[PDB]
């Protein structure tokens, strides 16, 4: 009787024929919506400290070494 | 109801052994002296007044 | 086997619509008096006294005299 | 156009004058409180 | 029907309210009541801004925050004595 | 078993238990659906471009600007 | 980039759960695990750019509760302390995800499992990265919710349902203290954030007005926070849940029972370091409770004859050890033992699951005998894990247990000596039942059945790579991390962990060692090895079965039933509550007593008064 | 110029049109009723756009004379508090129409008449500044609820259920009416703006506060008087029973905010421990009573009783955050309890058992209903991330800041909330499946699936970002807390 119930999260052994095709779309779907999360975060991540060594996050970020004083917040 | 009788003994060993650590007084058995810092035990860097 | 409703077992119907009406049982008995006098007049009074005592102790720490309430 | 031009203007014309609202409330309070004493004196009249 | 800017109601004081007889001018008592909250929110907000001052101070100085923020810690602790309606020590406004 | 095709022609179960009709025709929307759907869309648009159009006037931003220009007067 | 560390597991879980019919039982398995591995790589990058490139990262998304001077925000605290636990949670979560795909290939409801696992990963990432008490509280409650969901993975299983319900109630009663703690610390500081209270957390010195009598303020807050951590660390107060928690699937248990939710209660203390050090009273009771729980679990695990049950008590013993480490202001060994534990007990959990599901799903000591030569891989793995567990000299576990016991000995406080004694006597118990596990299985004549041995299948390759990675870790990580983070004033923690000048005993924990106490737990370990080998391999004719008259069967029952806690607590608290919720509140308060004003109370009153008025 | 008059007129027009529609035209009756309800909902939403959350005084007011000397008159208006209640009242009713949509043929047009009548009736309650007419519309809701409970009750025992719900309300109503008469005879008018600015006598303050508490302690279920809600609430139709806990339960609790706290500043302070000692023991006693229950409807009603007793603590704890948290908790409860009664009523409309013994293993089937039920149970389970937790955290904060003892007892409520709701969830939709009783059963179709969508979106929206709700009413709460005193 398992075929009658929808089981929105997938049936017990739900094995679609083109599951690879859907997985490719799903993985592509995550990546395309992950960019706005990364892009919107670039205006964030305030770290006033300057690391002793250069990190690889200087290209997309500028909120480091600028918020030095705390008298004009 | 017999379990509560064993319950009292089980926790009694813990507190009983806890009291035994008071009967030896290891606080006075330190082989060294209390730690001391410069500048009034680092008064400026721990609060107080500059 | 075409009835969507439950079978409504006889032994369950009484269990269901018996606890719904307990006024007949809980009218006058010895244990009821003790239970009511220990959990409807006793506990509310104790917690009310605790609350007013807490308010009084809060007032004393600030120094202001306690209100009569 | 764009949604700001079509929304900000409508909202700010729908707000309807906050200061005049407070003024109207003030004179309403004063006027009805004055009428209250008149009503009390109306009730103070004896039957005879 | 408003200007696009932030509103400004009144700042100086309500003249009608007299403390000796609080219920003497009902028209002006509500003005005093709203002025009290509109002036207490200023203190609440400046407490918030000094809180962010302290928070960024602790977030910048490092391990030496027990000797380079005491001038702001004392400006926070005394600002919580009479801020808002939060503790039974109501401010004497 | 990572290369074999799945043994399922269609995901099991019916969405909202509504049996799809014969191919070619639409779903035959029900009487309540259209007004409820258009009202949902109107609610979404009003709460979207109305809430993010109301000027931020409150007791928080006014107090913020006032205390920003009043804490600076320490002298 | 830093948002991708947290939101990607949530996104993967949401898309897998919503579209678990679009993706097969393997599509979600290869998708959610890939997303979690990407998050793990991001966490490793953050560790490289923060732990070594010492510059903590701070952010704020949006105001959550923007009430008056109660600023709640969605910001995170990517601090040096936090990123170590980012590594710990992400690496183990990805390895568990790889572990489960082999195990769950037979279990039907596969995609829901990785959905739940990714929900847990997102919740605990939110917890550890959090910087506000209330915003940490959502992670605190979400960890419990995911624990309930995962133990309730088997809705048909009746035992799992009761275990999940009882776990939820006991965890709620536990974090009751922490929940009170958020607003306890708020009434003194008028704020909830971390950076604004760790700046000035020592200034308040007043008292309060509690329910009964006036007590201290900071000490009460720390006591409440510790009581909250009790629920999520199976301390002496409420540890009824963890021993009965292994009623669900195995791969989750390697992540919820011995790896990460273990770290919640200890990380409560670790995060709020400059709050407990200013409450010396709370530290002492914390030490008492930690030592008591550690000893209780260590002596609990020895009698039980199940794979998962005994190792849960080992986990609770490590919980007690870590709670004591956090109780003596020596939080360094606490986090070091946390990092070690997340390796050498997760590894053992994977090994136990591998030997359980490959042997017709049997987890027993009395019935299953020896099959070590049948498969050497996962036994070598579990042997390495056990050697770490006992802390054999110059291994990963030694560098934590040795230093924590030495720190216990050094502090001369009334709690330091007592708890050091308890830890020293618990080392014997732990080295006893660990080798009991090593001996009753794989080193005895096979006592199993003749059908299961024929149906033998070793650990599949995809589930063996996580074991390989964990074995590679918990053999070099101890040596690599001994110097860099417990090295007498290492400059990478910065403000993450603060230790007061007064209670700083580290240098004299190494340069004042008598050398007759530092190397003694190895002596208890070898004595436990000797006695376990003698009892369980050769001298078992009388040392095993004791058919005496009295006081010996009851000794067996006392430790098998774990001090009758499940009996006395149940009957005297929850049975009484359920009895008096029907025979008190529903009898003499509302239904029956004051119901003399509703039906049959006044209705019949007016059937006499109104009747005798027409005549 | 979307004023308050149209918001009340529109349901009246909807009811009037429905009166003269033949019973045969069942197609038109439901359509026009739903359209009227949705137009009312949109007209309420547009008010939030033009709310102007800046002024301490009242928003759009409509004055209509009621006595020859304009002594007392219909004086409309919202300030910062009744706005959200008006919005939620206008939002719940279309859900009531939608849930009772399939079986409208038996119900007839009289089903929508009562619902729309009560609709504009509760609309006229929240935005009613005049004190006496607030009582006229406060007890006007007796007739629609009486009719809904009686005519379309589920079982035959509905006769006794309605009598309690009626008479318990009338007793307190007339006790309040006496206080209203005393106030009017003393002051002279009943307009709210003036009556808040009158110096009262301390001896008179206590008596009038008690007189108001006579009824306001019945609307919110208190320890002495809470029997009516379960008996008269399990025995009501799902579309009708969903507003007894939806809007009919928020009158007295909200009535405290508008007509008790700023009205009697010196009496609430003197009676604060009494409310604490009532509500703190209520949250314990009712919660314990909830555990030993078998009916599916009664457990949700008891949880609602506990939630109201919790919000009462945070309301009388005068704090700028306590009252705001009280309003947030009341809105969140109005959402979650409504959702829970729809969730437990959709089961009844298919099987008609209302017993947890029969229900079991409903995850192996109808999984969508199981997911929705789990989400709403978590919302009732008081988890952070949902709108409730924002609701009671502020209550606890406000209570602890004033009294330490009351906060612990209140938080015992959210500790004990995990004992009955989770047990119900695991005992109804996660047990062992039994084919002996539930022989066959379907899942949620497109109607009840769309019914929960606004509930879910509002729940998440007010749980993760409650800023707008708090933003819109910080001025009004500040004005309410600071009253009578000047320090
Ligand atoms: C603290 C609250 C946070 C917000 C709450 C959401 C958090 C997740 C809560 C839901 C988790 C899943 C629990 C669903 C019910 C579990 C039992 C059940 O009914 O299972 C259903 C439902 O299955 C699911 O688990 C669906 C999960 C959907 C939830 C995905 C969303 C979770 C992430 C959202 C969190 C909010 C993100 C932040 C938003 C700003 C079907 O499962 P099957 O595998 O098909 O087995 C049924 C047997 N038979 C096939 C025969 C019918
Ligand atoms: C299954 C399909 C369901 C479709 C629903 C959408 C699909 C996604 C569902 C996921 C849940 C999303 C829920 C919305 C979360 C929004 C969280 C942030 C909202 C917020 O606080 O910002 C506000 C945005 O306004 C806005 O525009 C908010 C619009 C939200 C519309 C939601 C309509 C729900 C109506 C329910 C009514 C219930 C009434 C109960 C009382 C304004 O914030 P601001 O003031 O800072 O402005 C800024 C000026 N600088």
């Amino acid at each position: 009787f398992r075929a009658k119930v929808w089981s929105m999260t997938g049936g017990p052994n739900c094995r679609p024929k083109h599951w690879r095709r859907n997985t490719a779309i799903a993985m592509f779907g995550v990546f395309l919506v992950c960019i706005p999360i990364a892009k919107l975060s670039a205006k964030l991540e305030q770290r006033p400290h300057m690391p002793v060594r250069p990190i690889p996050s200087q290209i997309w970020c500028k909120n480091f070494g600028t918020k030095d004083d705390y008298e004009k917040e | 109801y017999e379990a509560l009788a064993w319950l009292s003994g089980g926790l009694g060993f813990f507190v009983g052994l806890g009291l035994l650590a008071v009967l030896n007084d290891k606080a006075s058995k330190v082989p060294f002296t209390p730690r001391v810092y410069p500048y009034d035990n680092l008064r400026v860097e721990l609060g107080g007044e500059p | 086997g075409g009835g969507m409703e439950t079978n409504k077992n006889k032994f369950i119907e009484d269990w269901g619509s018996a606890r719904e009406n307990l006024e007949h049982n809980f009218r006058w008995t010895r244990r009821n008096f003790a239970l009511i006098g220990i959990f409807g007049i006793a506990l509310p009074i104790i917690v009310y006294k605790g609350i007013v005592k807490d308010f009084h102790m809060q007032d004393e720490d600030a120094g202001r005299p306690h209100r009569k309430f | 156009g764009f949604i700001m031009e079509f929304a900000e203007n409508l909202v700010l014309r729908l707000m309807e004058n906050p200061e005049e609202r407070d003024r109207k409330a003030r004179e309403h309070i004063y006027e009805m409180h004055e009428r209250c004493k008149k009503i009390k004196e109306m009730w103070a009249l004896p039957i005879r | 029907g408003r200007k696009k800017g932030l509103p400004e109601f009144e700042e100086s004081a309500p003249d009608g309210f007299d403390p000796e007889n609080p219920y003497k001018d009902p028209v002006a008592m509500v003005e005093m009541r709203e002025h009290i909250v509109r002036e207490k929110w200023i203190q609440i907000e400046k407490a918030k801004i000094l809180r962010e001052k302290v928070k960024w101070c602790y977030r910048v100085e490092g391990v030496n925050h027990y000797q380079k923020c005491r001038h702001l810690v004392q400006q926070y602790l005394d600002s919580t004595r009479g801020v808002g309606w939060g503790k039974d020590h109501r401010p004497i406004s | 078993r990572w290369a074999t095709p799945g043994h399922e022609e269609r995901p099991k179960g019916y969405f909202m238990n509504r049996t799809p009709p014969a191919p070619g025709q639409s779903r035959k929307w029900e009487d309540w659906e259209l007004p409820c759907y258009i009202t949902s869309f109107l609610t979404i648009v009003i709460l979207g471009v109305g809430l993010n159009a109301k000027p931020d006037l409150s007791i928080e931003t006014w107090a913020h600007q006032k205390a920003l220009e009043r804490l600076e007067m320490e002298k | 980039m830093y948002l991708l560390i947290v939101f990607l597991p949530l996104l993967g879980s949401s898309v897998a759960g919503f579209f678990g019919r679009f993706l097969g039982s393997e599509g979600s398995a290869i998708m959610t695990t890939t997303c979690v591995s990407f998050s793990s790589i991001l966490s490793l990058i953050a560790f490289y750019e923060v732990a070594l490139g010492a510059s903590a990262c701070y952010l704020r998304i949006a105001p959550w509760i923007s009430s008056e001077m109660f600023d709640a925000s969605w910001g995170f605290l990517f601090d040096s302390l936090t990123v170590v636990m980012l590594i710990v949670v992400t690496f183990i979560s990805s390895l568990v995800h790889l572990y489960s795909i082999s195990y769950m290939s037979e279990d039907p409801h596969s995609p829901r499992f990785m959905c739940y696992l990714s929900i847990f990963t997102f919740f605990m990432l939110m917890l550890v990265t959090g910087d506000n008490f209330l915003q940490l509280f959502l992670g605190w409650e979400g960890v419990g919710l995911a624990s309930y969901l995962l133990i309730h993975f088997w809705f048909t299983r009746l035992q799992a349902d009761k275990a999940a319900i009882k776990a939820m109630l006991v965890n709620r009663v536990g974090d009751f203290g922490l929940a009170l703690g958020i607003l306890g610390c708020f009434t003194l500081f008028q704020t909830v954030d971390f950076s604004t209270i760790f700046a000035c957390a020592s200034v308040p010195r007043n008292s309060w007005i509690f329910c009964n009598m006036r007590l201290n303020a900071i000490s009460l807050i720390c006591i409440l926070l510790f009581i909250g951590a009790v629920g999520k660390s199976a301390q002496i107060g409420l540890h009824t849940w963890l021993p009965d928690a292994m009623e669900g699937p195995t791969p989750v248990s390697a992540l919820i029972h011995a790896a990460t939710m273990v770290t919640a209660g200890v990380f409560m203390i670790a995060r709020c370091s400059p709050l407990f050090e200013y409450s010396p009273t709370a530290l002492i009771v914390i030490t008492f409770a930690g030592a008591m729980t550690s000893f209780l679990a260590a002596t609990t695990g020895i009698l039980q004859n199940d794979l998962k049950r005994v190792i849960a008590y080992s986990t609770c013993s490590q919980l007690g050890y870590m709670i004591f480490a956090c109780g003596i202001s020596n939080y360094s060994v606490s986090v070091f033992h946390l990092m070690n534990h997340a390796f050498f007990k997760a590894l053992l959990f994977l090994s136990a699951g591998s030997v359980i599901h490959a042997m017709s799903d049997e987890q027993d000591m009395r019935k299953m005998g020896g099959l070590a030569s049948s498969f050497p891989l996962t036994y070598a793995m579990m042997l390495i894990g056990s050697l770490s567990l006992i802390g054999f000299p110059f291994l990963t576990g030694f560098y934590s247990k040795d230093v924590i016991l030495e720190l216990a000995y050094t502090k001369y406080t009334i709690s330091g000596n007592f708890a050091f004694w308890l830890g020293s006597v618990s080392v014997l118990f732990t080295s006893y039942y660990s080798f009991r596990l090593l001996f009753l299985t794989f080193l005895v004549p096979t006592n199993s059945f003749g059908r299961d041995i024929s149906r033998c299948h070793d650990a599949p390759i995809p589930m063996a790579i996580p074991l390989i990675l964990l074995a590679l870790g918990s053999l070099f990580v101890g040596y690599l991390a001994k110097d860099m983070m417990i090295g007498l004033g290492t400059n990478f923690w910065a403000n993450s962990l603060l230790v007061l000048p007064k209670n700083e005993i580290l240098a004299e924990s190494e340069f004042a060692a008598p050398t007759i106490i530092k190397l003694i737990p190895i002596l208890f370990s070898t004595l436990g090895a000797f006695v376990a080998y003698n009892v369980n391999l050769v001298a078992d004719q009388f040392q095993r079965a004791f058919q005496t008259s009295t006081f010996c069967n009851r000794l067996y029952s006392f430790f098998n039933k774990r001090w009758f806690f499940d009996q006395v607590l149940n009957d005297f608290l929850v049975r009484s509550f359920l009895r008096f919720g029907y025979e008190v509140s529903f009898e003499a308060l509302d239904k029956g007593a004051i119901e003399i004003l509703g039906p049959y109370g006044i209705s019949y009153t007016f059937r006499r008064l109104a009747e005798r008025i027409s005549q | 110029y979307f004023n308050l008059s149209g918001l009340i007129l529109c349901p009246v027009l909807g009811s009037i049109i429905l009166l003269f529609i033949p019973n045969s035209r069942i197609r038109l009756i439901r359509l026009i009723g739903l359209c009227a309800s949705l137009i009312t909902f949109l007209y309420s939403l547009v008010l939030w756009i033009q709310f102007d959350s800046s002024t301490a005084k009242f928003q759009f007011v409509e004055s209509l004379r009621w006595l020859p000397y304009e002594n007392i008159n219909f004086y409309l208006g919202i300030d910062g508090i009744s706005l959200f209640f008006v919005i939620l009242t206008t939002f719940l009713i279309p859900i009531c129409i939608l849930v009772g949509w399939s079986g409208m043929r038996s119900y007839g047009k009289e089903y929508i008449i009562a619902f729309l009548i009560c609709e504009f009736l509760m609309i006229a309650v929240f935005c009613m500044l005049d004190l006496l007419l607030f009582y006229v519309f406060f007890e006007s809701v007796l007739i629609p609820m009486f009719i809904i409970i009686g005519v379309w009750g589920s079982r035959q025992r509905k006769i006794k259920a309605a009598y309690q719900f009626f008479l318990y309300t009338l007793l307190g109503s007339l006790f309040m009416l006496l206080a209203i008469l005393l106030i009017l005879f003393q002051t002279g008018t009943t307009d709210l703006q003036i009556l808040l600015t009158t110096e009262f006598s301390e001896r008179r303050q206590i008596f009038l506060w008690i007189a108001f508490f006579a009824s306001f302690a019945v609307k919110v279920p208190m320890v002495p008087v809470h029997i009516w809600l379960p008996e008269a609430h399990v025995e009501a139709p799902t579309a009708g029973s969903v507003i007894l806990a939806g809007i009919l339960l928020k009158f007295g609790t909200y009535g405290f905010l508008r007509f008790s706290i700023p009205m009697f500043p010196e009496a609430t302070l003197c009676f604060t421990p009494f409310i604490y000692t009532l509500s703190a023991i209520a949250i314990i006693y009712t919660s314990l009573t909830t555990l030993r229950q078998i009916d599916l409807k009664k457990i949700i009603a008891y949880s609602s009783v506990a939630h109201m007793n919790l919000v009462t603590i945070g309301m009388f704890s005068l704090n700028i955050q306590g009252i705001g948290g009280s309003i947030l908790l009341m809105l969140s409860h109005g959402l979650v309890s409504s959702a829970l009664f729809l969730c437990v009523g959709v089961l009844y409309d298919r099987h008609k058992t209302r017993l947890v013994r029969y229900y079991g293993g409903l995850v192996s089937t109808m999984p969508n209903f199981s997911t929705i039920f789990f989400f709403f149970t978590l919302a009732n389970m008081s988890l952070p991330g949902t709108s409730s937790f924002i609701g009671e955290f502020l209550i606890l904060v406000g209570a602890f800041q004033r009294n330490s003892l009351v906060a612990t007892l209140a938080a015992l409520g959210m500790i004990l909330g995990a004992a009955y709701s989770l047990w119900l969830y695991n005992r109804v939709v996660s047990g062992n499946l039994k084919p002996d009783f539930l022989h066959k059963f379907s899942d949620l179709n497109g109607r009840e699936v769309f019914i929960f969508i606004p509930f879910l979106v509002g729940l998440v929206w007010m749980g993760v970002y409650p800023k707008v709700f708090l933003d819109c009413m910080h001025t009004s709460v500040s004005n309410l807390v600071q009253h009578g005193k000047f320090h």
